[PDB]
């Protein structure tokens, strides 16, 4: 859902469904670099670099 | 005749055509349609319109 993305619920907008992405901004997620800039929140409650 | 002044909520009676599905003669089957990202509101109010 970083630098992949997911479809995840669906909206109304002027009264039509349309889709709910949520991904990444753009400059979080371009060089392999930033693989660092992601955590998970472990079993306890710290996070956990990639 | 029954059901139409002596009672509280409309009651007609009537006969079913023979080809059950067809149109009655001088009688149509008008679509309002809302175009625009409008709201069921705009609609409703044009129908009245």
């Amino acid at each position: 859902a970083a630098w992949g993305g997911s479809y995840v619920n669906d909206f109304i907008d002027r009264g039509r469904v349309k889709k709910v992405y949520v991904m990444s901004e753009a400059k979080y997620r371009m060089l392999p670099d930033d693989i660092g800039d992601w955590y998970v929140r472990a079993a306890d409650g710290q996070m956990v670099p990639f | 005749r029954a059901f139409s002044q002596i009672k509280d909520a409309m009651v007609f009676a009537f006969n079913l055509p023979a080809i059950v599905e067809l149109g009655t003669a001088t009688g149509f089957d008008f679509e309002l349609i809302d175009q625009a990202g409008l709201g069921h509101e705009k609609l409703t109010q044009a129908r009245n319109q």
